[PDB]
């Protein structure tokens, strides 16, 4: 069963600044990742589907990439908002596998 | 001319074997470790691929019942497009008759 | 329009088994599943299952105990969890979310709060929280309200009813003695209190008791 | 009518190629490091996948034998889905020469 | 030849508690793993097939999951009659081929 490592587990970066989350999978699942962020005390939300996919009403400032086990997401200027949770969700094989997260910090 | 209304009738019934098929293979295949056959969009792509015979091998069934819904897309087209290769014979053999007088 | 709907919070005996629901509306397709996942405290997300409504078959996690049993209602569009037998491990959070048979959760379900204690249900006792006679001002004026001696968690503390929403700070609960105890806060320019109301509305679900508080100046 | 009992003939014919493909595949790939093909279940559903042409890759032969036990497998296949084709051309064009009097 | 690794070698748990069996494989194999309970004196008796199938007489306290190289067989609350060495077994590629064995510890 896939294994979604994210690491850093924390991200400290400063206001205004581009910050970039790492998610990699013990095997090649082509663009079958997803993106989800975490408020404190709120439940997840989809940020960005297929690595790279827009979502409707999600800042034009949150991007994805990557493709096969490496897999990034990115948000061009940081802002207060963003302070969250991030977790990656792969759909490449069953069962769905969920990474353990990656806590962004300002 | 039934060669003609089978062949039709054969084509309306290969899409709705692909379509369940679709359904019918990421219903069999969800729950099985490591299948891949696991969500709607790429399962259709799969079906035309088997019932065209073309196989790829990016995509297959890996449980019993996933194999068995494999077999009724396989044949219903490989009898689907044989039976317009049929159809397409009684049109030829019928105008090589004509151009004969009979 | 919130597309999945699931209670609050849920009080278990260990031991004994509790049944969560999801409520769906929206659109809804004969290719749709709904999944469970499982949140401790301070941790990550865990899948547990999936149920395809439509036809009704459910798949679970094979790594983790099956304490789960997954059925829906095709006439009430609602998702059922059937856990039993549940232990101090079980207490979390659990969401349910709605994937639309292309790989990802679209939407997810505010989430039922559960906990596994022998305690009792206990509401909680709301005081206001004004400045002292002798607390000075600046532009900004601070007030709050306490809220103590709940249990089971959780409690979803608003001011004005949402209407005031910057400004506010709701500090994580403490544990003392099989009962809860946190503060909300908030903050508004000076100027505006006490002639604009300001008040604390303090629902907790495990008791289906919402209660309001107005903040006024002491006497 | 020949065409409809050597549709049938063919048919009950490919089912015992299948099953003695499966069986014979397996005693020849057994003893060969790295086979795949080594347990009746999956041969079984390896023939299906030869007989009907789509060879999705999951699974083949590696032995002279194994390999050659496939080629049996595939001309079954193809000449039993070609009978069938066969077979409705016939019925085609036996249909339009009534339809024309004849 | 499929080559499975099972370590740590041995196990040591307390009554009642969950334990978690490794068995990792030079390739991928799908879910063609199976696993073998001997106690001292007896011969192997299979526990599970298919990585995660149940076999019948078989204490329902015994599962276990994976795909691909990486499989587990876990015991949810051990017990004195569990004390023995366990083994896993491919069928994915001849030679069928068993891992070296983890001994249990109460
Ligand atoms: S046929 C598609 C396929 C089967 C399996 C052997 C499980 N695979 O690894 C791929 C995805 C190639
Ligand atoms: S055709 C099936 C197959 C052959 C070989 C090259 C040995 N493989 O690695 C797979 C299993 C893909
Ligand atoms: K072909
Ligand atoms: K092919
Ligand atoms: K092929
Ligand atoms: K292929
Ligand atoms: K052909």
């Amino acid at each position: 069963d896939i294994l979604l490592t994210q690491s850093p587990a924390i991200l400290s970066v400063s206001p205004g600044e581009r910050v970039s989350f790492s998610c990699r999978a013990s095997q090649s699942i082509g663009t079958d990742i997803h993106w989800y962020q975490q408020r404190t005390n709120g439940s997840p939300r989809l940020l960005i589907k297929y690595a790279s996919e827009s979502i409707s009403g999600i800042p034009s400032r949150f991007s994805g990439s990557g493709s096969g086990t490496d897999f990034t997401l990115s948000i061009n200027s940081v802002e207060s908002e963003d302070i969250a949770n991030y977790y990656c969700q792969q759909s490449n094989r069953w069962p769905f596998t969920f990474g353990s997260g990656t806590k962004l910090e300002i | 001319a039934l060669h003609w209304r089978a062949a039709g009738a054969a084509t309306v019934l290969l899409v709705i074997v692909l379509l369940a098929g679709s359904y019918l293979a990421v219903l069999a295949e969800r729950g099985a470790p490591g299948a891949q056959l696991i969500t709607y969009p790429r399962a259709l792509w799969w079906s035309v691929e088997t019932a065209t015979t073309v196989g790829y091998g990016d995509l297959c069934p890996v449980t019993l019942w996933g194999r068995l819904v494999a077999v009724v897309v396989m044949v219903a087209g490989i009898t689907s497009f044989g039976l317009v290769t049929a159809a397409l014979a009684t049109w030829f053999v019928g105008r090589e008759q004509e151009r004969r007088g009979h | 329009q919130v597309q999945l709907q699931q209670p609050g919070a849920e009080l278990v005996k260990p031991g004994a088994s509790v049944k969560l629901s999801c409520k769906a509306s929206g659109y809804t397709f004969t290719s749709d599943w709904i999944h469970w996942v499982k949140q401790r405290p301070g941790h990550g997300l865990e899948w547990i299952g999936e149920i395809i409504p439509s036809y009704g078959r459910a798949n679970y996690n094979e790594k983790i105990q099956k304490k789960a049993t997954l059925t829906a209602d095709k006439s009430s569009s609602t998702a059922f969890m059937q856990l039993s037998s549940l232990t101090s491990e079980d207490s979390a959070v659990y969401y349910c979310a709605r994937e639309r048979g292309d790989g990802y959760f679209a939407v997810w379900g505010a989430g039922t709060t559960v906990t596994v204690s022998s305690a009792k249900t206990t509401p909680p006792s709301v005081y206001p929280l004004a400045p002292g006679s002798a607390a000075q001002t600046n532009s900004m004026v601070t007030l709050g309200c306490l809220v103590k001696g709940y249990f089971p968690e959780p409690v979803t503390v608003t001011w004005n009813s949402g209407s005031l929403s910057s400004g506010v700070h709701t500090f994580p609960a403490v544990l003392q003695s099989d009962l809860y105890t946190l503060s909300s806060s908030v903050t508004v320019p000076s100027s505006s209190w006490p002639s604009e109301t300001v008040t604390c509305n303090v629902a907790h679900p495990a008791s289906s008791t919402k209660v309001d508080k107005k903040i006024v100046p002491r006497d």
